[PDB]
Parts: structure tokens; C-alpha cells; sequence
DNA sequence: ATCACCCTAACCCTAACCCTAACCCTAACCCTAACCCTAACCCTAACCCTAACCCTAACCCTAACCCTAACCCTAACCCTAACCCTAACCCTAACCCTAACCCTAACCCTAACCCTAACCCTAACCCTAACCCTAACCCTAAGAT
DNA sequence: ATCTTAGGGTTAGGGTTAGGGTTAGGGTTAGGGTTAGGGTTAGGGTTAGGGTTAGGGTTAGGGTTAGGGTTAGGGTTAGGGTTAGGGTTAGGGTTAGGGTTAGGGTTAGGGTTAGGGTTAGGGTTAGGGTTAGGGTTAGGGTGAT
């Protein structure tokens, strides 16, 4: 019955997408701690924002626009450019799936 | 209706503004060649904050820039403003 | 011949004048022209409450004399009164902003 | 009698989990509630990131003819990148080092 | 059958609203669930703040000869205390000015 | 039917404040502005530094000693040390009064 | 039976000259005052303590005896220097 | 005579030395022993994980290289290549830390 | 090394004006009381992770010595910024006018929440072999003379 | 051109860890039911932008000049490079015990809801604190002795 609670991490799909860019490169388990604090880090940074922006405006809901809004305050201008097109391609392909 | 074009604005920020400015900051002594360089600082400052509170406004579906905006900007910037509502 | 006071007397006296008060420095309408020129990039047609001009010319104005004061420690430290652009440059450098 | 599942990931052709972004953003005390589009966005926006510097690395890895990312790869990855290193600037990363640079007046004369 | 209502400021003896500052934090987004002593806590420890700033503030005015207090008697009277300056580190206090600081060597020498 | 709607403010209890600290003394209005910036300021970053405490720790209810702690993690020394005497004092006195 | 403790006293030398000297190579730096040691050690100190003070209040707070790697990282991460590899 | 090399190549070889490098440049016990002693007037009788202990050290060693960045620069600007103390309180005031 | 002379900021008195503080009404928000249910406390047990200790061997630190080059101080100069004055120009302030815009109210519907079953994905665990590190050797470019 | 040295390139071999493969349990997804948050339309106050006039305070440009920044030279001391001796840290190993964590059982504290009473916000108004203007005066700067 003692048994150790499990940890969720990001380590599977941060190495789907390594074999995606580089098919032949590996990734160390320091580098791939380094890549979990990264995901982690921005993920906070999005959402805290998003919050921030719903409670300005009045809204009890946290949609893709508030996430669009807090992309193009965070990043500087190319990322924040290529993350908005990424981001609305998927949603897009997403509805499109009924 | 009719909307006119503005440019080179940054002329009017003018050398005694920013000698002002220094004599706040307590400088005695001032190069010829300050002036220009602080109208560059002003400039990327200046392009900074409005770009954030233009995307503030933006969000809220407005056409007009309230100081609400320029707070919350400026406050994600780092450097939080008091005395304009916040 | 007329009275003159030497160089150096009128700086100081501008310096307490200076720093003894609390109005704004840089004249309003120029500072306007220029936010609705800046403005006027990022999108066409804004409109701007005057009380969203005048918070931005304060926050420019407090950051200007920021940066002043650290200009002016960056000049003493190399043996010299006067402040020259590699001052602020170094300044800013230091500060993270270049 | 039920349609066989397909992921909300390949429903929207991600990588990232859909899913879990949004238990994360649900169970994170963000806004009361959270709509159908958001972990998308939010998910496509990170794997973008990822995919961003994990590149620059393999890169700097391919450089120094080694095969596997250490985080002196990331490091370099990062540094020598503008928007990647003011997205980052306040970020420390253990066992990175830092960017060969010598100031030029240290150089010796002849 | 219903007793006479006491404001829970009156009960923990402040100025300060309590009822306003749990309805804050549960509408804030900050927890799913909010402590009775919470808001008690937090409206005391807001009230201790106002009251230190505006003592140093009506000292402030009081050297310059004024019944009312402006922003410059803030500005003053926070940058004047290393503990309130500190906290407000990277604050902005609007028609606050700076404190008089001319560095010695700038002086006249003789 | 169409009327404004009502704006909070912490002028009331500021003024009642002053009062006790200075008699014979007032606030003019952009002071009072300042001192409510003031007051959010400190609110905002209590109550984020109590909810992260609380979500570190996997308990759902911000209560006093979260904000005790984040007090302690917020404030200098002597600031620190006050206003945790007084915030105990404080919740004292409100349990006592069953 | 029980294990108790002992003091410590004067580690602040245990930073000695080369350790400093090394961590001003890999700073760029070419030649150096000999004033600098006192000082440096100094600003470490100074760093250290508002880490630890704020490690142990997270510490306290749970109610632990250990400092875990999790109570650095969330002190530094809230004085506004993050750092990647220890988790979070 | 012995081959003799001339003042500043050394340092030059050791600052390409150590900027190519990743590992940590101060000894891990003395570091250990001065945080324990740090941390002892906080609370009596603590402990400390391993990674706490190199987590503290990591941050350290990066806040103090970043610094001398920062006093090298302070340096070069009053025509010297030495650094001092002035330098690195110039360094610390501009930053924000008041020093 | 005072001293005459002269400019500037500070101090004081008076009219006046506009901004603050007091008052009143009222709608909304806080307090009280009854009810319910789950987060948090508690006590036990279980494993496990840190502190303490011994050994040892190589490697890093410390101190003394020799020397050079970087730093600091002085004098000369020359050019650049401060100070002052005048002509003119552009900001400031007060006023109006209107169209754009922001906010509210009523309406309603669809997107988000909630619960349940079941099934697919991800974390824990095992095991192997391939990348990385170590040791010995040789070239090779750069430093000092 | 010449000797010398230190980092880098090559090869053979060990060994550590990254990557692949199982298994299970729990977290995500499909399906059905409910409700209130937000989107839509209309209307109305309000406020920001554009135009006008007048004047007077601020800016720009030119002339005079001193003193501060730049440069070259000379001395000196302090920091760098080197070497031998010895302290001390890094690594390996073991032990035990105090500390962290899960698991089952309670309970009371916090959320919900409705009704009613208090209080804080909005709007109005008088008066006094602050400000503008005019007149001394006290302090401090500047050239002369």
C-alpha cells in the first residue's frame, strides 16, 4: 500500500519534437531538466498574464484571445510573429475536426 | 474625420528640456554631442511602453488609449506608476 | 564692466532649482505631437485620453533622470565632470538595457 | 456503441499533450473558466519554443562534433541568439558557462 | 431574533474593511477557499503600512510649513526611510520630484 | 436606467487613518490617488505570494499563516517584524469576540 | 542515543584567492587589485544570506527540517533570478 | 635562462581556459561548510539536501561572474585594465543594489 | 582673508480663488443564521536519506622571490562648453462644436461545467550497448628573444 | 629565424548512461444534461479632436572667454609568473536514526443562500489653505587689495 506518488514531466514530448528537428541528435538528462524548467517557466509566464488580462476586462473565461494577447506581450517580435501563426494554425485545424 | 500625418516630432524635445532634465538628475557639465543621444533613449522608451499599452487597448476592442493602459504597460515593464489610478 | 558670474555658479543654482521642485520639464504639446507620431506606427486612427499623455510624460521624465544620475556617477568615476554619450552608454549597458 | 478516442494533440496535429494544459490551466487558479481553444493555443505556442531552441542546439552540437545536447549547447544556443537571449535574460542555466568574450583593449599590442 | 451586526474591522479593532478584503481575495482568483483570519491578517498588516507612510508624511509637511499633505511629502518621506525605500524600490511617484543630492565633487573646491 | 457604476476606493479608511496619526493634518486629492495605488500594490503582492505559498504546499486555502509567511518574504526587517505583531494581535483580538 | 550538533566558525576563507581569481577568468578579467578578495567575499556573503533567509522561511513554512532544492529555487526565482535544472 | 612568460599572456590562456569550461570554480566542501554556517543563525539545527547545496552554488558562482563582467566594464572606462573596489561598488550601485 | 559691491533666493503681507472637507440620501454590499460536505488535522508505520566518521592520496593552495609595466602625478595647451543678450516664435490657455465612441439594458443561446465509464497513454522499472571520457603520443601554432 | 611550450588532434579501450522495451494504473475522452457568461442590437450621454485668437514666456543663435579634458613624460610599487612544501579536499565506504510521507478515520471550518440593516459613494456647497503679486533683506559670489 505504500506506494510513491507519481511525477508528470515533459520529457516525451520535448523528445518527439528533438526527433523531429534533428532525427539523429540525443539529449542528455540535464539538458532535458534544463527543457522541462524552460517549459514550465513560459507556461507560467502565458498564463499569469492571461489571468491578468480576463480580470482587467471583466471576463470570467480564459480564451485563445487572451492567450493571443499575452504572446504578443511576451515575446519579442519574430517569436511573437511565428508563435501567433503556429498557435492560430492550430486552433484552426483544431475547429476543423468538428 | 480627416487625419493628418506627423513626423519628425523629435526635434521637440529641445536642448533646454534636456539640460532641464539633467539639472534634475544633478549634472553640472553637458557634451554638445548628449542631446542627440538622449532623443535616442527617449525614442526606443518611448516605442517600448506604447506598443504595450496599444496591445492593452487593442484586447479591449477600444480606439482609445486610456492611462489604465499605460499603467498596466508600464507595470510590466517593471517601473510601476502611482497617481494615475492604479 | 558688467557683472558675470563664473562658470559652473549658474549650473549649481540650476541644480537646486531644479531639484527642489516638481513640475514637468519637457513642454506638453511637443511631447503629445510626438506620442501621436510614435503611436501612429502600430495603428492608424488612436485616440488618446489626456490623462494617458500626461502618464506617460511623467514615467519618461522619471526614467530620463534616472538614467541621469547613473550617467553622472559613470562620468566621476573616470576623473571628469562632464557627461559624454559612452557614459550613458555604459550606464544602460550595466542597467541590462543594451 | 462510442466512437473509438482520438486525441485533442492530434486533433489539432501537436506534439505537446492538449489534455494536460488543460488540467494545468483549469486546476491553476488562472480564471474561473478556461475555453475549448486556449491549451491548443497555448500548447502550439510552446512546442514552437521548443522546437525553436532545440534546433539552434542541435546545431551547436552538430558544431563541436558531439551527438547528444548538454546544457553547454543550450547555453550557447541561447547567448547567441537575439531574441532567445532577451527572452531569457533574467535566466540562469546550471552547468552552462558562459560566452567566449575578451574585451579588446586586454589584447595584447603586437 | 436576529442580534445587532458588528463589522468585523470593529471585532479586530482596525480602520481597515475586512468585509471588502475577503470579498477581494475570494474574487481574485488567489485559492479556492479563504480563511476566516486571512482577511483580519491582511486588512492589519495594510493598515500598520498606511499609518507608517502617513506619520513620515505629516512630518514631512509639517518642515514645510503646510496643513495639507501633497506628493512631494510621499515622496520625501518614503525615500528618506531605508525600509520604505527599499520596498518601493521600483516605484514612480507621480509629481514627486527627487531628493536634493548634489555629489561632493562637484562642488565649488575653495 | 442608465447610470454609472460605483468606483471603490480606500479613501474612507486613509482619511480615518490620518486622523489618528495626524490630527491636524489633510491629503489633497493626488496624494490620496498615491496612497491608493499604495494600498493595491501591497494587496496584489501579498495575495500572490500567499497563493503561490498555498499551491507550493498542494492545500487549497489561503489562511493567516500564508499571509504570514508571505509578509515575512515581502517586507525589510522592521517592517516585517511590525506588521506580523500586529496582524497576531489583530486575529487575537477578532477570535476573542467569539 | 541522540547526535548532536557543533558550530562553525571563519568559513568565509574557505573562498580563498584562486577560487576568486578563477571566477574572474571566466568574467574576462586580466588583471587584478589585490583589494578585491576582501570585497568580493563581502558581496558573497551579503548574496548567501538573503538566499538562505529566504529558503528557510519557504522551509519553515511546510514545516520541513530540510531545505530542499525546490526552496532555492522558488527564493531566487522571487528576487528575480531564475535558474533551469534543479526542477519547477 | 628558464623560459619566462610575459606578464598577461598567462592570464589571457587562463581566461580562454576557463571561459571554454562549465565546471564550478569553487571547492564544494568549503562552499558547503560556509552555507551551513550561514544558514546556522536562522534556525538551529537544519539539513540540507545535495542539490540544495549545489543549487546555492550554481547561483552564486553565475551572480559572481556576472558581476565581474560588470567591474571589468567599469574598469575599461577610466583607461585601466586592473579592476578594483571602486569598480565593483560603481558596478553594484548601478545595478540596483546599492553598493 | 577682508572688503566693497551686487545679484538672487528667501521671507512677509494682502487679496482672492478654487479645492477640500462637511452634509445628506440611497442603493448596494456586508452581517447573521441555518445547513452541509470535504479539506485538513491526527496518529501510526514505513522506508529512506542525511549527518557523522574513518582512510588515503593526489592535487590544489600558500608563501617567498624577482621584475616589469601599469598606474598615478605633473605640466602644457587648446578647444569646447558656460554665460549673457536679443529677436522672434511657438506654447499655453480659454472657448466652441460636433461626430465618434463608449457604456448600459434587454434578449437569448451556445459554450463551458458536471458526472460517469472505459480505454489508451505515460511513468516506473530493467537491461544493454554505444557515446563519452581517459591515457599515451605527436603535430602545430604561437610566444619570447 | 630560432628554440620552447601548451593546447589540440589521433587512437585504443573501459564504463555510464541514454535509449529501447514491459506493464499497469490513472488521467483523458466521449456522451448526455444544465445554466449563465458573453455576444447582439439600440439608444443615449460624453468627450476627444479640430479650429480660433492673443500674448508673453521660452528658445535659438551669436559672441567672449576660462577652465577642463587630453597628451606626453617620468617614477615607483604592486601585481604577475614561478617554484617547492605541505595541508586538505574529493572520493569511497559504512551505519543508524531522525525525518519525511502515505494511509485510514474524523470533524469542524468554509462555502451556499436568503433577508435585512448599515455604510460608503455620489452630488452639493461654503470657507480657508494656498497662491500670485509686491516689497524688503539676508546670504553668498566676484574682482580688488
Amino acid at each position: 500500500k505504500r506506494k510513491r506518488s507519481r511525477k508528470e514531466s515533459y520529457s516525451v514530448y520535448v523528445y518527439k519534437v528533438l526527433k523531429q528537428v534533428h532525427p539523429d541528435t540525443g539529449i542528455s538528462s540535464k539538458a532535458m531538466g534544463i527543457m522541462n524548467s524552460f517549459v514550465n517557466d513560459i507556461f507560467e509566464r502565458i498564463a499569469g498574464e492571461a489571468s491578468r488580462l480576463a480580470h482587467y476586462n471583466k471576463r470570467s473565461t480564459i480564451t485563445s484571445r487572451e492567450i493571443q494577447t499575452a504572446v504578443r506581450l511576451l515575446l519579442p517580435g519574430e517569436l511573437a510573429k511565428h508563435a501567433v501563426s503556429e498557435g492560430t494554425k492550430a486552433v484552426t485545424k483544431y475547429t476543423s475536426s468538428k | 474625420r480627416h487625419r493628418k500625418v506627423l513626423r519628425d516630432n523629435i526635434q521637440g524635445i529641445t536642448k533646454p528640456a534636456i539640460r532641464r532634465l539633467a539639472r534634475r538628475g544633478g549634472v553640472k557639465r553637458i557634451s554638445g554631442l548628449i542631446y542627440e543621444e538622449t532623443r535616442g533613449v527617449l525614442k526606443v522608451f518611448l516605442e517600448n511602453v506604447i506598443r504595450d499599452a496599444v496591445t492593452y487597448t487593442e484586447h479591449a476592442k477600444r480606439k482609445t488609449v486610456t492611462a489604465m493602459d499605460v499603467v498596466y504597460a508600464l507595470k510590466r515593464q517593471g517601473r510601476t506608476l502611482y497617481g494615475f489610478g492604479g | 564692466k558688467p557683472h558675470r558670474y563664473r562658470p559652473g555658479t549658474v549650473a549649481l543654482r540650476e541644480i537646486r532649482r531644479y531639484q527642489k521642485s516638481t513640475e514637468l520639464l519637457i513642454r506638453k504639446l511637443p511631447f503629445q505631437r510626438l506620442v501621436r507620431e510614435i503611436a501612429q506606427d502600430f495603428k492608424t486612427d488612436l485616440r488618446f485620453q489626456s490623462s494617458a499623455v500626461m502618464a506617460l510624460q511623467e514615467a519618461c521624465e522619471a526614467y530620463l533622470v534616472g538614467l541621469f544620475e547613473d550617467t553622472n556617477l559613470c562620468a566621476i568615476h573616470a576623473k571628469r565632470v562632464t557627461i559624454m554619450p559612452k557614459d550613458i552608454q555604459l550606464a544602460r549597458r550595466i542597467r541590462g538595457e543594451r | 456503441a462510442r466512437a473509438k478516442a482520438k486525441s485533442r494533440s492530434s486533433r489539432a496535429g501537436l506534439q505537446f499533450p492538449v489534455g494536460r494544459v488543460h488540467r494545468l490551466l483549469r486546476k491553476g487558479n488562472y480564471a474561473e473558466r478556461v475555453g475549448a481553444g486556449a491549451p491548443v493555443y497555448l500548447a502550439a505556442v510552446l512546442e514552437y519554443l521548443t522546437a525553436e531552441i532545440l534546433e539552434l542546439a542541435g546545431n551547436a552540437a552538430r558544431d563541436n562534433k558531439k551527438t547528444r545536447i548538454i546544457p553547454r549547447h543550450l547555453q550557447l544556443a541561447i547567448r547567441n541568439d537575439e531574441e532567445l537571449n532577451k527572452l531569457l535574460g533574467r535566466v540562469t542555466i546550471a552547468q552552462g558557462g558562459v560566452l567566449p568574450n575578451i574585451q579588446a583593449v586586454l589584447l595584447p599590442k603586437k
